[PDB]
């Protein structure tokens, strides 16, 4: 089982319009069983209705959807997007964590997915896209998330993945004793605070995959957790590169 | 016991309870299926959207317009939007009240007798009534005989009316309307230099011809003077906060309702088949109609448009033709205000068809 988070940037209308564009996306996207996309701008569906068209011109059920209203505090929205591929996994159950925008500016989503093919059988994903001005007191929050998901769910068996912002001068080393979410040893933290996440020239561990629970941690295949250098991996030019994104997806593969 | 009014449109439902001044609801006549398999965090699948909900998310469905020229053609989807305006929007259960509802001009009897059907058998409504759009406006102006130019989102028509009594053979049809200006209004903003295409641009469209377009009095003048000076100009801040400015396609959009040849329509405009309407009646009815003419739905509410049909149907008619045009303040509303009037009243209360009568029937 293959699961990424991928931030790409304005991704909307005008981006899946371009058909080179689109087609790097939906190449990307087919690497995965679930995939969460973020930083979607995309006011009345439209992009995730053609990016779903894509994904499943084929097969009908190729792939499937978990999306958000738009979520922010003021009037820049994104919503939260996840693909999965119903053969390989199914939604149980979903959520928006409202205890909302007093915690987060965009509150997560949190969905269920039970899956036959790995040792963990029913597993959480809670979605962040953190406000990076808020980091340190968002990824903090993520722990009273995880807390909500156990007591609804029953369940400790969760993955807390996206654009954390958890790097550089949006998390500083002197910060992590401030994150419950680092501090607890109930977590591991699978992308490192050394790997680079972003396909511009900063070195920067923003996007993060975050694993609580036994069964699941267990599940985790050790060194798959990386994120995903498109640039490289496609031949691109720096340019095409961050006409896609300015992030890598972040990956992980349970087995 | 309050009776419900529906003014089902090709663009728009307006509903609401009779005795009331303005419809509760308004909301475009679509229903929306989901394209993929896909849930919006934290609800069920859905079967289908209908109204806001459906254009807003329109992106991922495919949309179906039940009414097509005013005329009903996809009953399932009609259901799904009557169901939608009982339970959602009017909130009100429909076994508890009698229901006006409205049709267009020229509607088929047997389309008249399903919409019956439906209400009595599916949901159950204690009575109802149908009543003719353009013969609502009328009686909303407070006048039976007078010829009323209805244009919507989908349709105009022109509809010659004598004591209450709409005249058949005399009503003419033009299937150009507001959702036809939009499409053009969008076109020529984008031969001037801007870029209107999406769904989201064409709601802006939209607004703007709401907000900014007219009907010239002289066109060719009035391109003329737009040629000649700023004066014409507005400005419209859109959603991000730039500004653009409008010159003659602010009057030029309206002018394809008297050129239809601007969108390539070989058809008479609007005045011309006003004139041809009233040129079909009696003579000896004509004088109360040139007196008479009521403009009512969406499309009539440019600034500018009255003055322009009363020019251009004088051009048309006798020269000592006493000619009046009437456009209410409140005419995008006007049929289901007629509506709204009629079902208020105590006299009114024995024209109701009873379930019972239907059964008996
Ligand atoms: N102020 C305005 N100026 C110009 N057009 C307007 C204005 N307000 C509404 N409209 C247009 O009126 C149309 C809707 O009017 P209306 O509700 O009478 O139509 P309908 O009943 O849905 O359609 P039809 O009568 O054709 O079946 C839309 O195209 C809308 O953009
Ligand atoms: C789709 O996106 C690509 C990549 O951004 C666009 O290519 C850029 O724009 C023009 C293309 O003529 C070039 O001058 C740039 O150098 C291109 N960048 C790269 C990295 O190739 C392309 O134009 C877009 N396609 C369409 C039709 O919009
Ligand atoms: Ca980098
Ligand atoms: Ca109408
Ligand atoms: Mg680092």
């Amino acid at each position: 089982l293959k699961i990424a988070a991928f931030n790409i940037r304005t991704f909307g209308e005008t981006k899946m319009s371009n058909a080179t564009l689109a087609s790097y996306i939906v190449r990307i996207v087919r690497r995965y069983d679930i995939v969460l996309i973020q930083e979607v701008r995309d006011s009345h569906l439209v992009a995730v209705g053609k990016l779903l068209d894509y994904l499943n011109q084929d097969d009908p059920n190729t792939y499937h959807y978990v999306v958000s209203e738009p979520l922010g505090r003021n009037s820049y929205k994104e919503r939260y997007l996840f693909l999965f591929r119903p053969n390989k996994v199914s939604v149980l159950d979903t959520y928006q964590y409202d205890d909302g925008n007093d915690s987060f500016s965009r509150e997560p989503a949190v969905v269920k997915f039970s899956s036959h093919s790995t040792k963990v059988k029913e597993f959480a994903i809670v979605a962040l896209h953190s406000a990076p001005s808020d980091a340190v007191a968002e990824i903090n929050s993520l722990y009273d998330v995880y807390l909500d998901v156990q007591q609804k769910w029953h369940l400790n068996d969760v993955m807390l993945m996206g654009d954390f912002n958890a790097d550089c001068s949006y998390v500083t080393s002197s910060q992590w004793s401030s994150i419950r979410l680092r501090t607890s040893s109930t977590f591991q933290w699978l992308i490192p605070d050394s790997a680079d996440t972003t396909a511009t020239s900063t070195n920067c561990a923003y996007d993060r995959i975050v694993v609580a629970g036994s069964l699941l941690q267990s599940s985790v295949v050790p060194g798959s957790a990386a994120p995903f250098d498109f640039q490289a991996a496609y031949g691109l030019s720096n340019e095409m590169a961050l006409a896609i994104s300015d992030h890598y997806p972040v990956e992980v593969t349970l087995t | 016991t309050t009776a419900l009014v529906c003014d089902n449109g090709s663009g728009l439902v307006k509903a609401g309870f009779a005795g009331d001044d303005a419809p509760r609801a308004v909301f475009p006549s679509i229903v929306g299926r989901p394209r993929h398999q896909g849930v919006m965090v934290g609800m069920g699948q859905k079967d289908s959207y209908v109204g806001d909900e459906a254009q807003s998310k329109r992106g991922i469905l495919t949309l179906k317009y039940p009414i097509e020229h005013g005329i009903i053609t996809n009953w399932d989807d009609m259901e799904k939007i009557w169901h939608h305006t009982f339970y959602n929007e009017l909130r009100v259960a429909p076994e508890e009240h009698p229901t006006l509802l409205t049709e267009a001009p020229l509607n088929p009897k047997a389309n008249r007798e399903k919409m019956t059907q439906i209400m009595f058998e599916t949901f159950n409504v204690p009575a109802m009534y149908v009543a003719i759009q353009a013969v609502l406006s009328l009686y909303a102006s407070g006048r039976t005989t007078g010829i009323v130019l209805d244009s919507g989102d989908g349709v105009t028509h022109n509809v010659p009316i004598y004591e209450g009594y709409a005249l058949p053979h005399a009503i003419m049809r033009l299937d150009l309307a507001g959702r036809d200006l939009t499409d053009y209004l969008m076109k020529i903003l984008t031969e001037r230099g801007y870029s209107f295409v999406t769904t989201a641009e064409r709601e802006i469209v939209r607004d703007i011809k709401e907000k900014l377009c007219y009907v010239a009095l002289d066109f060719e003048n009035e391109m003329a003077t737009a040629a000649s000076s700023s004066s014409l100009e507005k400005s419209y801040e859109l959603p991000d906060g730039q500004v653009i400015t409008i010159g003659n396609e602010r009057f030029r959009c309206p002018e394809t309702l008297f050129q239809p040849s601007f969108i390539g329509m070989e058809s008479a405009g609007i005045h011309e088949t006003t004139y041809n309407s009233i040129m079909k009646c009696d003579i000896d009815i004509r004088k109360d109609l040139y007196a008479n003419n009521v403009m009512s739905g969406g499309t009539t509410m440019y600034p500018g448009i009255a003055d322009r049909m009363q020019k251009e149907i004088t051009a048309l008619a006798p020269s000592t033709m006493k000619i009046k045009i009437i456009a209410p303040p409140e005419r995008k509303y006007s049929v289901w205000i007629g509506g709204s009037i009629l079902a208020s009243l105590s006299t009114f209360q024995q024209m109701w068809i009873t379930k019972q009568e239907y059964d008996e029937a």
